[PDB]
DNA sequence: GGACAATAAAGTCTTAAACTGAACAAAATAGATCTAAACTATGACAATAAAGTCTTAAACTAG
DNA sequence: CTAGTTTAAGACTTTATTGTCATAGTTTAGATCTATTTTGTTCAGTTTAAGACTTTATTGTCC
């Protein structure tokens, strides 16, 4: 029953999840860039 | 009605970066190009391939080979844990949109008769691969043109591939389209997200995809060339190969991958795609680990220094001879 | 759930899924030779899977993925025609309904002039083999049963007789022929079957076939050579002793006609002649790594790739010795004919740094500046290396069959000829060729050894063979006119074997010299024997001079 | 170069050279009490000298060129008739030929009434000790074991 | 990785590699007596080697190349004749192709008149044994079965016929022979084969009484058995010499003290009869005699380099080549002391025969500058400003010139003399020594010199040894310090040293020098001493 | 102790009869090489026949 | 009806079996060559035991 509620909540708006995961993607890309710069 | 797996389309782009090896950080590979395959109904990405040369359809068939396989192994190999629901794309589509006149004849024959995939005319493109890349890089336009085999800066490839894979997964699973033309039958509670549309279509309209095995599909789509046979083995592009089945006709043929010169696939009898594997011999062993583009570049360099280098070496050796002769004669005269 | 075109076992019976639709699944059996596709509900399939009646499997018709029939073959055309005929039915949506299937079948029959049975067979093959056009390829590859067995013919009794005769005669035996075994079989068959005439026995062709089946077991490089020579004016000096004078040198060179590449050379300190150029020819057929290494020059095989005998020598037989011509023509298989007019290649080699005199070939006449030879040889060798390897010829004529990327450099032409025209040269051992081409003269034999030119030689073979006693005979010896230390005696007239002889004690005071100065010294000794009478008077005068000087000196005291 | 009556070592054995004529050399060993002189070629001796198989040494019988036995002594007489016995054979140009040598030995045996073995012994002793009359003096000086204790 | 003429094992079969060319390797089996060479690829050989079916070994014909049959033996001519037949085929570059090979074989058959099978056999032998001429030597060394016995088989008798008939040696006779040999011959010494044969005859008699005597095995058969299997293993140089002498009228003086006058010199010379060459000389100061000419004879047999070097003259061995004894010395036996003749004849083996009439070849040496008086040999009887040095130098140089360069006119050349041979003494000496004489004989100079000196009886006293009224003593006389007629040899030109002979019968000598109480005569000669004593005796009475 | 035998020990020599070893020639015997004619194994070509697959025509059949 | 099946006949497709050549390389009996082993006869040079000669140490008879 809880899983159905979680799925409904996720499918309700999904814009907040979109923005949060875009932020996470940008952060991890920047982290990889910094690690590459510091690698040599 | 249209649905997931009814039509596939190709796209490509070029990124303005230079790549290096992951272990040896001092070897420059070149500028990267990206190929992607898009499903028309859901606008979802199905496969990819990274090259380092001019975009062409002959090379774009490797993204189609990728598009029909299971992608768990490559995701795991790049330290990514993935489940089937995030990428459910295994099987063969119905129609592939490309240029029939820009592909080889054997490729079209294999696609049409042996695997039953219809090849039709491609529609105009959009900024799909460009949109994937230009988020954190610089892009210049890429144009497909003919295949030309023969003779005519701190980032590694691993990190580039990891970034590309994570971007693809993010766009597929979480991003929401805006200019999508919705259909009447769509439920109101269904957002324009590629995986949701994929699931709805698979549940309602198409059913499933078709069965296929990867080795035959990959071999059937490689490029081919005529080879020579002699006491030194099999001669292809100037290199020499041998195998166990050879140590046991006028027009034989072999398939090669333009990325690694290590192995080739010889077709012994005509009318069949049964092959033998051939590896490099010691007579060409000093080419191990290279690609065909690098080998062709080396051959071009070797055949280039034969016009003015002749006179340059002539003059240099002439004055060297004059100097040694004069110094020897002077030393003899002194004593 | 399931994919399209996948096979399952349902109670040990293979079935193929043709279409999956919402609430229905259509399948067909691929084991019999009749039937039509049939459908039912997914819940039943789930029930059978839960019970364990359905299991997964592979496709027996997967090999059809490897087929690519050639154009203008029967398989290709038959496949295309069959697919063209049955295309309109499988494209239709209501292809699994018997009624519409019927109207479509007779619609095809009307316009294609084919019976219903063939149309049904084609549809059955398409559905049962994997829903591809390669499923409509005829099975003509099965005709003839390849690899399988099929004026009297062969009978099982005759086969048993064949096996018996082979078993007791051919197997585990050596030195037995097939014809004698055939004769034995003929005897056996005659003594079992007397009625059949003679012209009706099985032949030896059949017997041998059964036994074999049942019991498996233009002008390129090296075509011709040429010889040239020149003279250098400078006087040379001995390297160890900077006071000795040798003389002005003469250079012989050997040239390949095709590539114009230089193969060998020789330096001699006398008048040019065709007898002495044979040493240049001997050098031209050897490996020059050692001679270059000895002169402080490091060389690789690639730099001078010229070892082996040629095919033709260009020289006139009139100026050569008969034994040399015979050895070239017969012993080593080298043809000799007329020499074309020569050009100044040797002078071109030497004119860069020295003044040259014109060289003319004369007859062989044996009998009665601080630069050293080492530096001269080094200079000539390096000049030859540069001229061969890097210098480009401008007046060289190019034939039609040459690539445009081939420069006029002798080594490139040599390699191109090796890889395209003439293969390689023949092999030879150096000592035999060197000895066989030296000049030779008649010798005498006595208890003091072998006498040649007034000198005496001895060896171990003449002692063991006890020859000095039973041979006191017209014998020949070969000599090198540059050193008197060793000679080569031919023990039999027109033979191939030679024995090496060294100087004895009576003549070891000539050691280290050459024959030219030995002949000089002999002429001087003859002149001294002539003028000894005049020398006697001078000796006398010196005698009285000393006597009177001593007497007067004594008288002084 | 060698002289007549010179001693050499060949494989550590002493040999005395007796004659030289036209490239042939006659020599005899001086170690054992049996044998006859042999001849071979001079160039073979040069070969032997080349690689050190033939060297020079000292003559073990030089002490005989110091002896002057008095008249009316047993050595004087014995030497005189022993020399007169073999004088015919040593004055022949075929003394080194086996068959003529046999005939000469027979002649001496008949004429002097002596045994063949004695003649061969005298020839061997003359050739071994330097080709002089003094080589035929007997060894009577060792008899009696002088300067010892009889015990 | 592969070398020409290398032998390898392939499935336990030996194969020899003949050639390598552009990916191909030609090989031939060397075990059977049929076949032709085959060709394969090098990649297949590498696969064979990696799998483990191909290994390396040694060539069973390495000894073949180190062989040398003598000329005139059938091996030599057979090899030479067979190598000349197949020469056009092995000199071809198409010799491994069947059709061209057939054409070449047909040409050889038509030319040399030989069958085709012979050509194929010769080619097979050449290829199988190492591609050398020694591969064409026949196998005649195997015929006749060398080293094996012929007694087991046959019935007849092998060998010559008796000049009636014997028997054949059978294995039982061999057993009897071995029994007798083991019983009576092995591990003993001094026993003869004849008595062993006598012992075997008795045993044969008792075993075989029927057989008569004339059919017994003979002693040659027994001896051959025992040996087989019980092994026990005219004129010329230095032929005649002559003596001549002369007197010069000039008076010579001492080199240091020019006041002293020595006298008139006498010259002795020794001549080679054959080539008329001067071999030695001696300078005296008294009337000529043979006893003093013995010193010239002594000097003639030695090496003259030292004496010439002492007089500031440099010569070599080629200028005066006369070392050793001649065969004959030609002088007067009567006018010699008996010990000299005895020593010459017995210890050195030089004959002395009578002298012929003399000549004047000494005058030619001496008369060129000085006046000469007549010289005559007679019996021994003992009891200006010009030094001797310059006179000796002049004599030596004149003799050298006469020997080396002067040409004789009256000499009669021999028949065998080459025309281009000058009539010069040294040339004749060298020619004769090269062709006729051989060499001279060996001698020790000190013994020869001491053996020919004059001798005198001495006396023993407390003062020492008394010779000619002079006193000598030495070290060795002190040990005993003692009269059985002792004797001493002396030199009549110097009184310093004498040679005593202690033991009679041998010429072993002791050296004695002048004592202090008689050395007022030191430095001068015996003639001066005799003159002084004579004048003292004349003026003291 | 001196001396003179004087008897014996140690080394050397000749004889007489017998023996020996190397060399030659003639038998008997064992292995190698060549000829002459015929023969054998192999590959290439052509023909013939067997074995399998295919469609047609016409009636049949399960429903 | 009616949608789907069966059978006999003739032609087509693929390949195994057999008849004749042509030729590079081999086999076979018989004759002759090359080398060996075994025995008869001769002759130049050697061995061996016995007794005699040669030389000198050790002792006897005498002063």
């Amino acid at each position: 029953d809880i899983q159905a509620q979680e799925k409904h909540n996720k499918a309700n708006a999904k814009q907040d999840e979109l923005t949060k995961r875009r932020e996470l993607e940008a952060f991890i890309q920047q982290t990889i860039q910094k690690a590459n710069k510091l690698t040599p | 009605a249209l649905g997931p797996g009814s039509r596939y389309e190709i796209d490509a782009t070029i990124a303005d970066i230079y790549l290096v090896d992951h272990h040896d950080r001092q070897k420059i590979i070149g500028r990267p190009t990206l190929y992607i395959v898009i499903d028309v109904f859901s606008r979802m990405i199905t496969g990819f391939y990274i090259g380092f040369e001019n975009p062409s359809y002959v090379v774009a068939m490797q993204a189609f080979v990728n598009a029909c396989s299971d992608k768990t192994a490559i995701c795991a190999q790049h330290d990514i844990e993935i489940s089937s629901s995030d990428w459910p794309c295994v099987g063969l589509p119905d129609v592939l949109l490309a240029d029939r006149g820009e592909l080889m004849s054997h490729q079209v024959e294999a696609l049409v008769s042996s695997f039953n995939v219809r090849v039709e005319s491609a529609p105009p493109r959009r900024g799909d691969a460009k949109g994937i890349v230009e988020s954190t890089f610089r892009t210049l336009q890429a144009e497909f043109k003919s295949f030309a085999p023969g003779i005519v800066a701190s980032l590694s490839v691993f990190e580039f591939t990891q970034i590309i894979l994570r971007t693809i997964l993010f766009r597929n699973n979480h991003l929401v389209m805006d200019k999508y033309d919705r259909d009447a039958d769509f439920p109101t509670d269904l957002p324009s997200i590629p995986v949701q549309l994929w699931q709805w279509g698979m549940q309602h309209r198409t059913g499933s995809l078709r069965a296929v095995e990867q080795e035959q599909l990959r071999v059937a789509l490689l490029p081919r060339r005529k080879v020579s046979i002699s006491s030194f083995g099999v001669n292809l592009w100037g290199l020499y190969y041998s195998g166990s089945e050879i140590l046991r006709p006028q027009h034989l043929e072999a398939a090669y991958d333009p990325v690694l010169v290590d192995t080739i696939y010889l077709f012994p009898q005509v009318g069949s795609r049964v092959f033998w594997r051939c590896n490099l011999t010691e007579r060409s062993r000093q080419f191990k680990g290279l690609s065909f583009w690098e080998v062709w570049d080396i051959q071009a360099q070797e055949k280039h220094n034969k016009a003015n280098a002749k006179q340059d070496e002539l003059t240099k050796r002439r004055e060297l001879e004059a100097f040694i002769q004069q110094t020897i004669q002077k030393a003899n005269k002194l004593t | 759930m399931w994919q399209i075109n996948e096979v399952v076992l349902f109670d040990n019976d293979p079935y193929r899924i043709l279409a999956i639709e919402d609430g229905q699944v259509v399948w067909m059996q691929i084991s019999a030779d009749k039937g039509v596709p049939q459908a039912r509900a997914e819940l039943l399939l789930m029930q059978y899977l839960d019970e364990g009646r359905l299991v997964r499997t592979d496709d027996p018709y997967v090999h059809l993925d490897l087929e690519e029939p050639s154009v203008d073959s029967v398989s290709f055309q038959k496949r295309e025609e069959d697919y063209r005929k049955i295309l309109p039915i499988i494209n239709s949506k209501d292809r699994f309904d018997p009624k519409v299937r019927s109207e479509l079948v007779e619609h095809v029959v009307q316009e294609h002039k084919v019976t219903k049975a063939t149309v049904y067979k084609l549809l059955r093959r398409y559905w049962q083999r994997g829903q591809t056009p390669n499923a409509l390829i005829p099975d003509y590859k099965n005709s003839g049963a390849p690899g399988e067995r099929r004026g009297t013919k062969v009978t099982p009794e005759i086969e048993r007789l064949f096996r018996l005769t082979i078993e007791k005669h051919l197997l585990n035996q050596k030195g037995t022929k097939t014809t004698v075994a055939y004769r034995r079989f003929v005897d056996l068959f005659a003594q079992y079957f007397p009625r059949i005439p003679q012209e009706d026995y099985p032949t030896l062709r059949q017997f041998r076939y059964f036994y074999d089946r049942e019991y498996p077991k233009a002008l390129g490089p090296g075509s011709r050579y040429e010889i040239d020579a020149t003279i250098a004016d400078i006087y040379l000096v001995d390297h160890h002793d900077r006071q000795k004078i040798i003389g002005r040198p003469t250079l012989y060179i050997v040239i390949d006609v095709f590539s114009r590449m230089i193969t060998g050379f020789y330096i001699g300190f006398e008048n040019p002649s065709y007898v002495v150029a044979m040493q240049a020819f001997v050098n031209a057929c050897s490996d020059k790594t050692a001679i270059c290494a000895q002169h402080d020059i490091e060389i690789s095989s690639s730099d001078w790739p010229c070892v082996g005998l040629p095919d033709v020598l260009l020289a006139d037989r009139g100026e050569l010795m008969s034994h040399q011509v015979e050895a070239l023509v017969s012993s080593f298989n080298v043809r000799v004919e007329s020499a074309p007019p020569r050009r100044g290649d040797a002078k071109g080699i030497v004119e860069s740094t020295f003044r040259t005199l014109q060289a003319e070939f004369k007859s062989f006449a044996p009998g009665i500046a601080s630069l050293s030879v080492f530096e001269f040889t080094q200079i000539i060798l390096r000049t030859i290396l540069f001229r061969n390897n890097h210098l480009v010829m401008d007046k060289y004529d190019r034939d039609a069959d040459f690539p445009t990327d081939l420069p006029s450099i002798p080594v490139q032409l040599w390699q191109w000829g090796m890889q395209h025209r003439t293969g390689s040269l023949r092999a030879v051992e150096q000592e035999q060729l060197r000895v066989a081409l030296l000049p030779r003269r008649k010798v005498s034999i006595s208890s003091f050894g072998v006498n040649l030119w007034g000198l005496y030689y001895s060896g171990s073979e003449i002692l063991r063979e006890g020859w000095l006693q039973r041979s006191t005979q017209h014998l020949e010896a070969a000599y090198d006119p540059v050193l008197v230390d060793t000679i080569y005696l031919f023990p039999q007239v027109g033979s191939r074997v030679f024995w090496r002889c060294n100087l004895t004690e009576r003549s070891r005071q000539f050691k280290g010299l050459s024959f030219w100065e030995v002949w000089d010294i002999q002429a001087q000794e003859k002149h001294n024997k002539a003028n000894a009478k005049q020398d006697e008077l001078t000796k006398r005068r010196e005698l009285e001079a000393f006597i009177q000087q001593t007497i007067q000196k004594a008288n002084k005291l | 170069m060698w002289q007549i009556n010179e001693v050499v070592l060949f494989d550590n054995d002493p040999y005395r050279i007796l004659a030289i004529e036209d490239g042939q050399v006659v020599w005899m060993q001086i170690s054992a009490d049996k044998g006859v002189p042999q001849a071979r070629a001079e160039l073979l001796l040069m070969q032997y000298l080349d690689e050190g198989r033939l060297v020079r040494t000292d003559d073990p019988y030089v002490h005989l060129d110091l002896e002057e036995p008095s008249v009316d002594s047993v050595s004087f007489q014995k030497r005189e008739e022993d020399y007169r016995k073999i004088l015919p054979i040593i004055n022949s140009k075929d003394r080194f030929d086996p068959k003529v040598r046999s005939e000469l030995v027979e002649h001496v045996v008949q004429e002097h009434k002596v045994t063949k073995a004695t003649v061969y012994k005298l020839l061997r002793r003359y050739w071994q000790r330097g080709q002089t009359p003094n080589a035929l003096i007997p060894d009577y000086k060792n008899s009696g074991a002088p300067g010892e204790r009889r015990s």
